[PDB]
């Protein structure tokens, strides 16, 4: 079939690699592996090394903090492709087999496995102004030559391919998500009730999300308005643990309800990036070049995963708010409200191939 | 008279020394328009204030210190000495800002560079200039008109309210203590997230700063209480030592600003190929 | 699964007409739209494209700016006010959906509509 | 640029039960980003193969095709009467998405 190749500026170091993506099963990932070809005449005595690096930028290199860098590594691995590691004999994949068959004798394989609990390749919306190597997590594979591992990385004789690791929707749909609450106040004993639910548990990007809500206004008060929202809780792990929260989409409704009455309705709304350009810090599902990706898909974390190592984690929650009037013998436009949240999942199905920034 | 030939040589020596590098960084924001950032413009606001001290203040004070008296007159100590405080207070007021980005970035890296803008950054700069001036310039000028005659003469240029222990007890700590208080805690708290040059630079910027303005602000408690036991032989010691602030401080951060430190001194394509069938 | 299309007919040169088509069972935010020309007895000619989930549109270089495509999410419909007719536009026009994620060809086609420029 | 396509041949007469090939070359390299569609007279066309290899779900596997350099090509394994129609190739790697001159299947 087709495979991806790329040769170093020195024209003599080329890498061959089948799939750019590497799907991530809940506890398994496609082993990332390829074959590198070089003109031995050039290689007087140097050794050829290929390295996988999982970097994580969190501050643009132009940042002003003295000394403190902004590029943490999560996992790197090195392999001396040539000399072809006699003691290290690997079970060459059939892909490497066929590649070897095609190219000459001067090609040599390389094969990295991946730690299971690692983040999907995501990048944070770089906003209008800044440029360069964008933020977020990233996976690269370099190939170069040197006699010493710590020696300088002479640019013209090395080549690197970016790589993305992604996940697809769990084939078995989960339990239908929902929640409910009640609120009472110093006025009387009649806590109004509020239940909310979702059509299903997993949604594909653009699948219209439908909230179903019911409310029983027992108390002698009036709900002024309703505000439904879909928010992107994006946890960032570092030396510290911080969490951001960006409202990805929303809607509101002036469906007032009288005291002691009741009401119910289904609303709907769709998360989508189009109208969410300007919001910096938003998380995107990773890019190779500046290809406009889609709203970063929720990380289907394995239950009880050791999220401490996980650089970035993403999750999407819908949230319903009922704002009411506290007026009366003591009250005005200023008043309190109720809110309830339902987490869910937003991912892709399991297709047979991905688009390399086309159309 | 050889010490006179030696000590007076230090006068001209430290006079223009800090004045020279002051304009250097002050122009790199305009000349080196590529090595210049708003987060680095704050460091330029330092030299913006750190210049006048070594130009007008650190120069004229040497005259009164050498002559033994300040024949320039009280009308001269009216605005001149007003500048020294209003300037030095403004410098530290800015250095407070220079200790928040260093926190905001290192603590919450994502909100900060988006939360600010050059239109809002300028107000974050000039307010430090105005606030420190308005806190000192009129009070130093009103101290006479509020109390009457000038409590100090021009044979030893001194403070107008030098004995008014009312504000001089409070104006010192407020303008000094809380700044140095939050600062040393932050840059340790910032070090908590940290690593060779950084720990070698954190205290470096810190301990240098406190070596400058602490003895003045500390001894400022003595004059308000023990005015006669403050020796004039030492009144210029700290005054000249604290004058060294606007000299080493601009030299303190060029060590880290590698981009300005230089300013003041090829890709093939990803492609595919055919793989044969089984 | 179906997809209706209408809003066409006979128009005069330079004129305008908002040919539209609706997608029964397609959240527009997951299925880009395109329109494509067939000159009667000639090869198909792509015309325009809209991708709601990015707001991007792309028009035919031949008539770039001459027409204007758009969409209506409230009804899951797509609009195209063809304007300023250059006479090379008299043809049949189809509107079709991709998968706005992971383009895999024009998997579904409305019945199109014949739109010709004449006097 | 505006990549052009060349559907060769431009017409074809053939017989029932025959296995037949039709090619089209691209003015550049579009890297297998091509789809083959069918269209009968009057009716609206339908996709047949996307990515130049994968047959669409809902087609008889007698259709096939592959890519060699800038030249892709499809084949039918046995021309049923339902298969006598016009066939288009169309790349999509480079906006805008041009088709080819196409190809029309006639009776022997
Ligand atoms: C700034 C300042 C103050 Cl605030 C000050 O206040 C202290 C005080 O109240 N007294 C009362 C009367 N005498 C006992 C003298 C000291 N005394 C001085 S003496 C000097 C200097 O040495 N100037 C240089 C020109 C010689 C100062 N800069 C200075």
């Amino acid at each position: 079939t087709r495979v991806f190749k790329k040769a170093s500026p020195n024209g003599k170091l080329t890498v061959y690699l089948g799939k750019r993506d590497f799907v991530d099963h809940i506890d398994l990932v496609d082993p990332v592996d390829g074959v590198v070809l070089v003109d031995p005449e050039y290689l007087k005595e140097r050794r050829v090394y290929v390295t996988l690096t999982v970097a994580f930028r969190y501050g643009r290199e132009d940042l002003d903090v003295l000394g403190l860098t902004f590029r943490k590594d999560l996992f790197v691995a090195n392999v001396q492709s040539f000399p072809p590691a006699p003691e290290d004999k690997k079970p060459l994949t059939r892909l490497q087999e066929r590649l070897i068959k095609k190219l000459g004798e001067h090609a040599y394989p390389f094969t990295f496995e991946i730690p299971p609990n690692l983040p999907s390749s995501v990048t944070l919306q770089p906003g209008p102004e800044d440029t360069g190597k964008a933020l977020g997590v990233d996976y690269e594979v370099k190939a170069f030559v040197a006699e010493n591992l710590e020696e300088k990385i002479h640019k013209r004789n090395s080549v690197r391919l970016v790589i993305r690791k992604v996940q697809y929707a769990p084939e078995r749909p989960g339990p239908q998500p929902t929640a409910e609450t009640t609120r009472q106040f110093l006025m009387s004993d009649k806590p109004l009730h509020l239940e909310a639910s979702l059509d299903k548990e997993i949604y594909y990007h653009g699948e219209p999300i439908s909230v179903n809500v019911h409310v029983t206004n027992n108390t002698n008060k009036t709900v002024k308005k309703i505000k439904i929202s879909v928010r992107q809780y994006a946890d960032i792990v570092l030396f510290n643990t911080a969490q951001y929260k960006v409202p990805v989409a929303m809607e509101e409704a002036d469906d007032t309800v009288a005291p002691s009455s009741t009401f119910s309705k289904v609303y709907t709304l769709t998360p989508f990036l189009a109208n969410n350009r300007e919001k910096r810090g938003l998380a995107l599902d990773g890019k190779l070049k500046h290809e406009d990706t889609n709203l970063a898909s929720s990380t289907l974390l394995r239950e009880g995963a050791n999220r401490e190592i996980l650089g970035i984690i993403v999750s999407y929650k819908v949230k319903v708010k009922l704002v009411v009037s506290r007026g009366g013998l003591l009250g005005d436009l200023a008043s309190s409200d109720v809110a309830v949240e339902l987490p869910f999942t937003l991912m892709h199905p399991k297709p047979k191939e991905e688009p390399p920034h086309r159309e | 008279t050889f010490e006179v030939v030696f000590i007076v040589l230090v006068a001209g020596s430290l006079s223009l020394v800090t004045i020279i590098g002051n304009i250097l960084v002050m122009v790199s924001i305009k000349v080196n328009r590529h090595l210049q950032t708003v987060n680095n413009y704050f460091l330029f606001s330092l030299a913006c204030a750190d210049l006048i001290i070594g130009v007008f203040s650190m120069n004229l004070y040497t005259l009164y210190t050498v002559i033994g008296y300040w024949p320039l007159g009280p009308v001269v100590c009216d605005l001149w000495l007003a500048l020294d405080y209003v300037v030095s207070n403004a410098s530290v007021m800015n250095l407070l800002i220079i200790s928040f980005d260093r926190y905001f970035c290192v603590t919450k890296p994502l909100t900060y560079p988006v939360k600010r803008t050059t239109k809002m950054a300028g107000m974050m700069i000039a307010a430090a200039w105005v606030l420190s001036f308005i806190l000192w310039a009129p009070a130093i000028l009103f101290w006479q008109f509020i109390v009457g005659v000038r409590t100090v003469e021009d044979g030893e240029c001194y403070i107008q309210f030098f004995s008014n222990a009312a504000v001089t007890f409070g104006t010192a700590i407020a303008a000094f203590y809380l700044p140095v208080i939050i600062m040393t805690v932050l840059y340790w708290h910032i070090s908590r997230a940290s690593e060779k040059k950084v720990t070698r630079t954190i205290l470096a910027i810190l301990l240098a700063f406190i070596i400058t303005w602490a003895p003045y602000n500390v001894m400022v408690l003595i004059n308000t209480f023990c005015a006669p036991c403050i020796p004039n032989t030492v009144w210029t010691i700290g005054y000249w030592l604290c004058y060294i602030n606007s000299t080493i401080n601009p030299a303190c951060y060029a060590l880290c600003n590698a981009t300005f430190k230089k300013t003041f001194k090829e890709s093939c394509t990803t492609a595919s190929s055919s793989l044969a069938k089984d | 699964v179906q997809l209706v299309e209408s809003g066409g007919g006979l128009v005069q040169p330079g004129g305008s007409l908002r040919l539209s088509c609706a997608a029964s069972g397609f959240n527009v935010y997951s299925s880009s739209i395109h329109w494509v020309r067939q000159a009667p007895g000639k090869g198909l000619e792509w015309v325009a494209s809209i991708s709601s989930y990015y707001g991007y549109t792309y028009y035919a270089d031949s008539v770039k700016g001459r027409f204007t495509i758009s969409a209506d999410t409230s009804k899951n419909t797509a609009y195209l006010q063809m304007n300023s007719l250059r006479a090379e536009d008299t043809a049949v026009y189809y509107c079709a959906r991709s998968r706005q994620f992971w383009y895999s060809g024009l998997d579904y086609w409305g019945q199109g509509t014949l739109v010709t420029v004449s006097s | 640029s505006d990549i052009q396509m060349t559907q060769s041949p431009s017409s074809l007469s053939a017989s029932v039960g025959d296995r037949v090939t039709i090619t089209c070359r691209a003015s550049q390299s579009v890297s297998s980003a091509v789809a083959w569609y069918q269209q009968k007279p009057g009716k609206a066309p339908k996709l047949l193969i996307y990515s130049a290899s994968s047959l669409y779900s809902g087609v008889p596997s007698r259709f096939s095709g592959s890519r060699s350099g800038t030249d892709f090509t499809l084949t039918i394994s046995s021309l049923q009467p339902e298969d006598f129609a016009t066939y288009y190739c169309q790349q999509y790697k480079y906006v805008p998405v041009t088709f080819g001159q196409g190809t029309k299947v006639e009776i022997k």
